[PDB]
């Protein structure tokens, strides 16, 4: 990713779909006028890796024009060096007759195709004010001349970022962070049914008629230890009532 | 593999030790690449 | 902003959950077997990515959420400079 | 619905319902 | 993703799940836990990839288990975990009409 | 971790603690002195 | 194919022998084998499994699960009848 | 726009049958046929090839990688050394305090059998053979009083066990020194016994309970590679906690978590955690 | 409350660093100002310029 | 790391025993990361180049990484004439040398990164000690409950020093603003134009010009004065924990002491191991009355 | 009444301190002195005790009588602000909520059912009868002990606060390249636990994203867990169970305690070109099984 | 009846008439005709955002690129639930959307005037739009009984508070505006109604 | 394929709670007497 | 009181034993093994619940009709039962072996380990990280000069009322400083003396 | 940078860019339900300056 005569300049590699057999090229050219991206036809047989999934090295290898002048085989995995999620294509595989690739001594003038940029952040270079918004092709519903604040005010565009008093500020939208660890410590989970992942964690309130009696007996002799089923109910004589979503390790209280 | 290397390990100390008394304690080359390997195995150990 | 003049005579009660609740001297049922030894079918959480035509989950804390804070005063107040 | 707005819930004032 | 679980609330019709008939209604449901249950179609709207399967290689415990045997042997109005019913009332009501 | 640290916090008392948080403050007597200020659960008798 | 299965049975240098190369000589076809995986096939390649994985955290608390009605929490007793409850659901 | 991995960016001469695209030429039907069955027995043998591959042991792998590393183009000849550099060491002890003398492996001869011992270690007592007096006593094995002599020394909290010497208790005593359970084993060459040295935890012991399979010589027990998958699945847990000891057909004391990795089924010896 | 003031006051007033004999205060096996050494030291020589 | 650990260690434990103050734990490791970082920019820097470790004259050429990854070799074919054991032998000893360049290249610009450090690390170090209430006392003086006692020693020999001027309110504020007066007179002065107009002005300009860098272009946009943050007159992270809560204020204070105890132990086991090597000091304790007269 | 008191600052009346108060306030608020008074409280501090004072003093009833407005009013105005509320607002009130209201929800005891009703109670004669035992209750122990507020005072992990996690650490530096900064660059900054500080860096992501109103990367955490990923799907796939694993279903195995040679030989001795191919966070998938089970999770790939 | 589809007048349980009436089980209770609300307009919203969904995630009769034809409806779909909001945003997505980048798929007027009919009938959140009508009882609160019950004038002015009111909280201070700034109300026009 | 499944293990016993942990015990959850220098 | 004195707890990491336990409290033959579900007598199932055991099975003397047969021994059988579980972290330490449950905490630094090549590795070539301090100095200057130091850097009387900076507290204060200290310490015993 | 900037908050939020807000809700995304994979991120520098 580096911007140099009005292109830019992407170093990635390509690998077959098992990451066995791969070639890094060091500088292509993101064209987004190409609908797909186009390959030599020697790297077809230096990226086939025969493996258990797939029988063949591709799972699809036909014929296309661009009178069956290309192979489309595929997929191969596209590891992009500033991009963080991989690329799988279809790419076009030319012979040298239909196409000669190297221009100068080890350029092979390769070009990044549409359906790859799309399918990683690039894509947002596509939008208005984008690198590649000026190398796309021309259409109706673009127009590269005009600067991205009209188009932006064509849109809708009045003012910047949160400057009426109205909209609120976009850094208020999380004022806080929940970390178990760094405050109160864990949380006291419980559950009533078969598995912790099964059952619920509520326990059944002061008003079932098996507590009723249990949680008047304690009422009554709050001094000692009453025998029953009311200690399974949230109602407990201790200030800190069983309740989902207790800390229980928390400093204070 | 040779029994020329012999090693007691407690819960938390390993005690590794040289047994060659027919060469007076003298190691090979083999011997001392497995002492080596002894060595830098027991001292890599977790509970070490 | 929709606003008409009327009186709630009676507001209700604190949906806090913690209330003393009408005390019986005699229960129906004498067997406590029962509580110990019931059984229900298993509520699995989560089937099929959990997607609904109207969320479930969402709008009844959302709904949940507006009358706690209604009954909490919208929680100001309460808290101050630590 | 509206009608328990407006009451004491300790307060019925025709437990029996008949006029 | 979690594929339809068998032997779950919805799942499971009412003999199955309490020995007794409930009304089979799509809202109003209290003993079901749910307050309207707009029925779509069940994968018509949802992901194909989210359908996973389903799986009933268990035991549904309050339905049928191993080993069925009393809980505690007195008081005998006890039984196994796997019958919980309510008490049947005496005299129900008596129909006029012949029908 | 054979012997865990537990619950090292001193912002309240043992005995503040146990009442806060625990069914075993209000039955004083009958806790032995040993487990006085320690237990942080209430607990449920059953008579066998 | 375990032990079960019937058996599968048994001055210079073999025919297996000519086509084995050290790795240090260049191979004969330079096919573009990625580095991990070349590291990998080898047992050489650092093996993270899946053991070295610890807890999975919450990372953002889930929601409030808020009490759900049910049968064996009303306010009045009177709806919790032998005859009509046999159960919270 | 440069590349790498690869000196040549694309083959002049290399095409491809599709890109070619010329008519199709059949020889004849049965030529049709025999081709049809070449490839797909070669794709049979690549996926065959490609599994196994996949299934090849680390220790295949690595002794593979080492002698593919270490190899020469040329198969060179074993050179003369010493007169020896391969013997087996003996193990170290002291003559001093020892329970048996360490005897050197040169005295093969002068060595005796479990049942008729020849005499060495004079200076200690001889552990007599345990033998049924009479038709009802159970039939004592050589198993089972090691095993209840260690349980005994074990809740007397002993540091040295004296227990007979076989193959298949000294097996046993392998194992479990493996797995930890005993601090360590030596066989001091002597026919009758060796030493065992007990490991302790926390005041209690570390061994919980040892018990042969077999009370009888008579009985033997065999165990089936199902019934050994069943000890480590443990209500759908895996579970390595208790050690079974297992001894095939190939005279290899091994425990059950090896038989079942191997898939082999041998007689059961003890159990011990 | 007696028990966690001591704590507490100990705490705070536990000295560090390295005295006269280059050990810590709490050293393991060698002590200072055994039996107010170093206080009937201060007593019998006092601050007079 | 371990040397760096160990210098911001010993400041916090001066930094707490000299003036009372607590420096936050994020603060204390933020440092330290910011050596790490620096650090792997050097490394991510030096991937980038090249080394050439040369074996046999020139019959063996191995081509590396300061890192030590094994990129290229080129062999003489004479060279395959030798056995393996021989050849794997050469290119050991090439790719050594290729390692023990790349291990120079790296020593220097890690010196770089330790002066660096240093360099960000002074204004802690000036503020702990550069303020009108800051001793210390000779380590062979007795310590008392009362006060330190001071043995003779040679106290001709012995001179006391003192870093901080007598003069009101000298400052490193003030020497870098005379320094700014100063070279805006040279700028400004009938030489400076002439000087400015020169190669070495435009030098001068490009590097130390930080005004005149365009908006969006990385660097300080500006030169400013230097951290100005003494220890005694500024509050860190004492007061906030003391009113937050009271344990974390004594866990906190426990570590800057243990912290300052295992930096003095530290030292003093390096000065035993000097005077064991000078020769004044035998190999075990022989003078008990300085330890066991306590 | 709540534009009239809670807004409108700009008619809001402070005490006024004199030039002694304002010369004494300078010295301690520029240059603190040891051992100095730490009762006085910033001007922020004071506003906002104005505000929840504001807010506290509230009480409903008739608006002709004292009482600024009615229970029917507030609830009318809360009932239309709540549907009025879009999603961006129902957002930041569920945080509010989860902030504020549900630790107290967690930790409310039935001691306090009179407070709970006096927060929003229709001022009856018990109210006041139940304020006069809890002053009696205060009496017998302690005021700021028995109150609600000061329930949630002492939190663990002093050392790295919420307050200082809100602004990420050289946030712009690693948001201009993202590549550039794996998650271990960013951990060095903190001295807890793995997870602990995998979860502070994907926490510290997220509230930048916010801020900078952008997409976050909701694969992320995936990325940062992508070994507890895998072993969370090849626990559901071994015990078939939908969630998270837990301890009690792991396997029980013992190993030696020096079991780890042989993979600790391969990662010292293991070398790369550059530091991002040492670094790269695919560096845990292996074989094709390993990479459908990493990206089994989103359809697109 | 959003739920079953049935009209109101002929039929007053949900499923009456209908031979695959899932709302009717063999013993269950006839369900009576839900009417119509926004929770119901929610609900189609959410399903006709399913149903775009899958419009691309289905790979046997899925497309690989949305087409102009399932924009339109889901326009039509959003204005005809009454979806202010989400239709405002589903039309910043769409101008934003690579497709439209490409030209594949273009706007319309007809969904232009769609969009520009369902934010004029839909309420405002703040202002008051063609949907809002006069009343009569308003009176009461407002004391005029013709003018509509909001000044966009006042409205201004309490925008500029507010917004001052955010700068100080922000920084702490407020910077004076000079002596000769005037305040522009040029182009407030008072709300005209018909 | 381990055919037994975690999902379903356990009974329910009606409505009697029971913990269960989610890694570690709580006991160990802090280790404070290590992490601040407090052991002897 | 005596329950409490006897009270016992168990390591619940594992929600229910990984082997077969067998003992005899009074005779009572008492086995607990593991289980999907929690599977035995009312009493002693309840009292596993109590424990918080979720998959553990318990078994006295077989058939119930098996004498002894009393409530004591049903209680006291199965709580010497609990009693005499071992916890796999426990077993795994007498045997001196790491569990497999653990040894996640290792991968933070074998991490460390494989990323410590190339420049993290590196020392400063000349420093060790230890400074002694060869030389003493002090910085304390007189109360005169200490009272007007700070006279332009920071404001006039920078040490105005400090009791540790200064040798007098009460140097360079105002008659308002000092009035207010003095009024506070003379009038809180106003009428002792 | 700032352009490419405001271009994606435009893009995220075009009710934070009005005098008047109207309301704001979440509609469905051309690039699937994984559209962040794609869209996230602030807008990236070159790596050679
Ligand atoms: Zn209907």
């Amino acid at each position: 990713f580096r911007m140099s005569g009005g292109d830019m300049f992407v170093e990635y590699k390509v690998l077959s779909r098992d990451h066995r057999r791969s070639i890094r090229v060091e500088d292509a050219i993101v064209d987004p006028t190409f609908k797909r991206t186009v390959l030599p036809l020697g790297w077809l047989e230096l990226l086939r890796s025969p493996s258990l999934r797939l029988p063949t090295g591709y799972f699809v290898e036909e014929t296309v024009h661009v009178e069956a002048n290309a192979i489309i085989a595929g997929p191969v995995v596209l590891y992009i060096t500033g991009q963080s999620v991989p690329v799988v294509l279809n790419p076009y595989f030319v012979p040298e007759g239909t196409w000669d690739m190297r221009t100068r001594d080890g350029e092979l003038d390769l070009r990044l195709g549409m359906d790859a940029i799309e399918q990683c952040t690039l894509f947002s270079e596509l939008r208005p004010g984008g690198l590649l918004y000026g190398k796309l092709p021309e259409n109706p519903n673009v127009r590269r001349n005009e600067s991205l604040r009209a188009t932006l005010g064509r849109y809708g565009m009045k003012c910047d970022l949160a400057e009426s008093p109205l909209v609120p500020r976009p850094w208020t939208r999380m004022r806080y962070m929940f970390i178990d660890e760094l405050q109160r410590g864990p949380k006291l989970t419980e559950f009533v049914g078969h598995n912790p992942r099964n059952g619920t964690p509520w326990r059944f309130s002061q008003n079932t008629k098996y507590f009723r009696i249990g949680i008047w007996r304690d009422t009554i002799r709050r001094n000692d230890m009453n025998e029953g089923l009311h200690a399974h109910s949230s109602w407990q004589k201790s200030p800190q009532q069983s309740v989902p979503e207790v800390r229980f390790l928390a400093p204070y209280p | 593999a040779n029994r020329t290397i012999t090693g007691n390990d407690g819960r938390f100390s390993k005690t590794i030790m040289i047994n060659e008394p027919q060469c007076n304690q003298a190691l090979s080359a083999k011997t001392a690449s497995e002492l080596s390997k002894e060595i830098d195995k027991a001292t890599n150990a977790v509970y070490s | 902003m929709k606003y008409a003049d009327l009186e709630l005579t009676t507001r209700g009660e604190f949906p806090h959950g913690m209330k003393e609740p009408a005390f019986v001297k005699k229960l129906d049922q004498n067997i406590p077997w029962y509580f110990s030894t019931y059984r229900s079918m298993y509520h699995w959480p989560i089937t099929g990515d959990n997607w609904s035509d109207l969320n479930e989950a969402e709008k009844h804390h959302d709904l949940h959420m507006f009358y706690t804070l209604a009954w909490w005063k919208l929680g100001e107040g309460i808290f101050g400079v630590d | 619905e509206y009608y328990r707005w407006f009451i004491q819930p300790g307060r019925h004032p025709n437990p029996s319902g008949l006029t | 993703w979690a594929p339809q679980m068998e032997w779950g609330i919805e799942n499971t019709p009412s003999q199955e799940q309490y020995q007794e008939h409930v009304p089979d209604t799509t809202d109003a449901d209290f003993r079901k836990q749910r307050r309207i249950q707009s029925r779509p179609v069940k994968w018509f709207y949802e992901s194909h990839y989210t359908r996973t399967g389903s799986f009933a290689g268990f035991q549904p415990l309050r339905f049928m288990q191993r080993r069925t045997e009393r809980e505690v042997r007195w008081p005998d109005v006890i039984n196994a975990a796997v019958q919980i019913q309510k008490r049947k009332p005496a005299a129900y009501i008596f129909k006029a009409i012949p029908e | 971790d054979l012997y865990p640290e537990g619950f090292q916090w001193k912002h309240k008392l043992n005995t503040e603690y146990n009442q806060w948080r625990s069914n075993t403050w209000l039955t004083p007597d009958l806790i032995p002195k040993e487990h006085r200020g320690r237990f942080l659960c209430n607990f449920q008798l059953n008579i066998v | 194919g375990g032990p079960g299965s019937p058996v599968r049975g048994p001055r210079g240098y073999t025919a297996e022998w000519r086509d084995l190369r050290n790795p240090m000589r260049p191979p004969e076809f330079p096919t573009p084998w990625e580095r991990k995986y070349r590291q990998y096939a080898r047992g050489q390649h650092p093996s993270y499994d899946m053991v070295y994985a610890g807890p999975m955290p919450e990372i953002f608390p889930m929601r409030r699960d808020f009490r759900k009605p049910t049968r064996w929490d009303f306010h009045d007793i009177e709806k919790q009848g032998k005859y009509r409850t046999s159960g919270p659901y | 726009a440069k590349v790498y991995g690869a000196v040549p960016p694309l083959g002049a001469a290399q095409g491809h049958r599709l890109l070619h695209g010329k008519r199709e030429r059949e020889g004849s039907l049965f030529a049709v046929a025999n081709d049809v069955k070449r490839d797909e027995r070669l794709l049979r043998q690549q996926l065959n090839a490609l599994l196994e591959e996949e299934r090849m042991p680390m220790q295949a792998r690595l002794q593979r990688n080492e002698a593919v590393s270490s190899h020469e183009a040329v198969p060179q000849t074993p050179l003369v050394d010493l007169p020896g550099v391969e013997r087996r060491r003996d193990l170290p002890a002291d003559p001093i305090t020892r329970l048996f003398f360490q005897h050197k492996g040169d005295h093969a001869l002068y060595y005796g059998t479990y049942d008729k011992p020849s005499v060495q270690d004079d200076d200690r007592v001889q552990i007599e053979k345990r033998v049924p007096r009479r038709r009802e006593e159970n039939l004592y094995t050589p198993i089972y009083d090691f095993c209840h002599r260690i349980r005994e020394a074990t809740e007397q909290r002993k540091r040295f066990v004296v227990v007979p010497s076989t193959i298949e208790t000294r097996g046993c005593a392998r194992v479990m020194h493996d797995h930890g359970l005993v601090a360590g084993f030596r066989d001091f060459h002597n026919d009758r016994a060796f030493a065992v040295e007990l490991k302790y935890f926390q005041g209690d012991s570390t061994i919980n309970v040892i018990e042969p399979c077999s009370y009888d010589g008579r009985t033997e027990f065999e165990w089936s590679p199902k019934m050994m998958r069943r000890l480590l699945n443990t209500h759908g847990i895996h579970n390595r906690l208790v050690v079974y000891i297992c001894r095939t057909a190939d005279n290899r004391i091994i425990d059950h978590i090896h038989a079942v990795k191997e898939n082999i089924g041998g007689r059961g010896l003890m159990m011990v955690h | 409350m007696g028990e966690r003031m001591r704590a507490i006051i100990e705490d705070y007033s536990k000295g560090f660093g390295l005295g006269p004999h280059g050990h810590s205060p709490t050293h393991d096996t060698i002590h200072y100002n055994t039996l107010n050494a170093e206080g009937e030291r201060v007593r019998d020589l006092g601050y007079t310029d | 790391m371990e040397v760096y650990r160990r210098i911001t260690e010993r400041v916090r434990g001066a930094l707490w025993a000299h003036h009372g103050r607590l420096m936050s734990e994020r603060q204390f490791h933020r440092i330290l990361a910011f050596v790490y970082n620096n650090k792997y920019e050097y490394q991510i820097r030096f991937d980038r180049m090249e080394v050439v470790g040369r074996e046999w004259g020139g019959r063996v050429e191995v081509v590396t990484t300061p890192a030590g990854f094994l990129k290229r070799v080129r062999v003489n074919p004479c060279v395959e004439d030798l056995t393996l054991y021989q050849q794997q032998q050469l290119i050991l000893s090439a790719y050594a040398n290729a390692c023990a360049d790349g291990r120079k290249l790296m020593e220097q610009a890690e010196m770089n990164i330790y002066k660096q450090f240093l360099k960000d690390l002074k204004p802690i170090v000036m503020g702990i000690r550069d303020n009108p209430e800051f001793y210390t006392v000779s380590e062979n003086s007795i310590e008392t409950i009362g006060g330190v006692l001071q043995t003779g020693d040679s106290n001709n020999l012995c001179h006391t020093h003192r870093t901080i001027p007598a003069a009101k309110a000298r400052q490193p504020a003030d020497e870098v603003r005379a320094r700014q007066e100063w070279e805006q007179k040279w700028i400004n002065s009938p030489r400076g134009q002439s000087w400015a107009l020169t190669l070495r002005g435009k030098t001068y300009f490009a590097l130390h010009g930080p005004q005149y860098r365009p908006r969006g272009a990385p660097g300080a946009k500006k030169e400013t004065l230097p951290l100005d943050i003494p220890a005694p007159y500024t509050a860190m992270d004492e007061k906030r924990l003391l009113k937050k809560n009271w344990m974390a204020y004594l866990d906190n204070k426990h570590v800057a002491e243990v912290m300052w105890t295992r930096v003095k132990i530290a030292d003093r086991e390096k000065r035993q191991r000097l005077l064991q090597e000078t020769g004044r000091a035998w190999h075990r304790p022989i003078n008990e009355e300085a330890i066991n007269r306590w | 009444w709540y534009l009239q008191n809670i807004l409108s600052l700009e008619l809001l009346k402070l005490k006024s301190k004199t030039n002694a108060e304002k010369i004494a306030t300078y010295r301690s608020y520029m240059r603190s002195l040891a051992s100095g008074k730490d009762n006085t409280m910033s001007d922020d501090d004071v506003i906002r005790n104005i505000i929840k004072e504001r807010w506290k003093t509230l009480e409903f009833g008739d608006r002709n009588a004292g009482y600024p407005c009615t229970f029917g009013d507030y609830i009318q105005f809360l009932n239309e602000w709540f549907k009025s509320l879009d999603e961006e607002g129902m957002q930041r009130l569920r945080e509010h909520f989860d902030r504020r209201i549900r630790p107290l929800l967690a930790v409310m005891s039935p001691v306090d059912i009179l407070w709970l009703e006096a927060l929003t109670q229709n001022s009856p004669h018990n109210k006041e009868q139940l304020q006069r035992k809890i002053a009696f209750q205060t009496s017998l122990g302690t005021p700021e002990f028995f109150d609600m507020s000061k329930r949630l005072r002492y939190e663990i992990n002093e050392d790295y606060k919420v307050r200082d996690e809100l602004g990420p650490e050289l946030f712009a530096l690693w948001s201009k390249a993202p590549e550039r900064w794996p998650p271990e660059r960013l951990s060095k900054m903190y001295g807890l636990d793995f997870t602990l500080v995998r979860k502070i860096l994907v926490w510290h992501h997220f509230k930048a994203c916010y801020d900078a109103c952008v997409e976050p990367d909701w694969s992320l955490p995936k990325r940062l867990f992508a070994l507890e990923w895998i072993r969370d799907v090849r626990a559901r796939k071994h015990g078939l169970f939908y969630g998270k694993m837990r301890f009690a279903e792991q396997k029980i195995t013992f190993y030696s305690d020096r079991f780890l040679f042989r993979d600790l030989v391969n990662r010292r001795e293991a070398s790369y070109a550059n530091v991002w191919e040492m670094d790269d966070p695919y560096r845990f998938l292996q074989t094709e099984q390993d990479y459908e089970d990493y990206w089994g999770d989103n359809y697109d790939v | 009846c959003p739920r079953c589809s049935l009209p109101y007048s002929t039929t007053r349980y949900c499923g009456e008439g209908d031979v695959d009436t899932p709302f009717r089980k063999h013993r269950g209770r006839w369900a009576p005709h839900q009417k119509w609300g926004r929770e119901w307009y929610d609900v189609v919203a959410r399903r006709a955002e399913a149903l775009w969904y899958r419009a691309t995630e289905d790979p046997y009769f899925g497309t690989p690129q949305h087409t102009q034809r399932q924009a339109e409806a889901l326009l039509k779909v959003y204005v005809q639930a009454k979806q202010r909001g989400k239709a405002i945003d589903f039309m910043n997505k769409l101008r934003g959307s690579v497709e439209y980048l490409t030209g594949d798929i273009t706007i319309t007027t007809v969904m232009q005037e769609s969009y520009d009919a369902l934010l004029d009938t839909t309420p405002h959140p703040h202002l008051l739009t063609n949907g809002f009508t006069l009343e009569s009882d308003a009176a009461k609160y407002t004391g005029e009984v013709n003018k509509a019950p909001l000044s966009p004038l006042q409205f201004r002015i309490d925008m500029e508070m507010n917004k001052y009111r955010r700068q100080q909280k922000e920084e702490g201070v407020v910077r004076v505006p000079p002596a000769l700034w005037r305040l522009d109300t040029s182009a407030i026009v008072p709300y005209k109604v018909d | 394929k381990n055919l037994n499944s975690w999902y379903t293990k356990g009974t329910m016993r009606g409505g009697v709670p029971r913990i269960y942990y989610a890694w570690m015990r709580p006991g160990s959850f802090t280790r404070r007497r290590f992490e601040k220098m407090r052991n002897p | 009181r005596e329950a409490f004195s006897n009270i016992i707890a168990v390591d619940l990491e594992q929600e229910g034993p990984m082997y077969p336990v067998r003992v005899n409290a009074d005779g009572v033959r008492v086995l607990l093994y593991p289980a999907r579900r929690i599977v035995a007598n009312f009493r002693v199932a309840d009292i596993l619940c109590a424990f918080g055991f979720q998959h553990a099975g318990c078994r006295i003397n077989l058939k119930a009709t098996n004498n002894p047969k009393s409530p004591t021994h049903t209680v006291e059988g199965v709580f010497e039962a609990v009693k005499a579980l071992r916890s796999v972290s426990e077993i795994a330490a007498s045997r001196g072996k790491v569990p497999h449950s653990l040894i996640y905490n290792i991968y933070p630094y074998l991490e460390e380990i494989r990323r410590r090549k190339g420049m993290m590795a590196m020392h400063p070539p000349g420093k060790d990280g230890l400074l002694m301090p060869d030389r003493v100095v002090d910085n304390r200057l007189p109360d005169h000069l200490k009272r007007g130091y700070y006279d332009d850097v920071y404001w006039k009387d920078f040490f105005a009322g400090s009791d540790e900076h200064l040798n007098e507290p009460r140097m360079g204060l105002r008659g308002d400083e000092m009035r207010r200290r003095l009024e506070e310490a003379q009038t809180s015993p106003a009428p002792t003396t | 940078y700032k352009d490419r900037l405001l271009s994606k908050q435009f893009f995220q939020n075009p009710q934070a860019f009005e005098v008047v807000p109207d309301r704001n809700e979440r509609s469905v995304q051309f690039g699937g339900k994984w559209e962040y994979q794609r869209t996230h991120g602030l807008p990236t520098v070159d790596r050679n300056e």
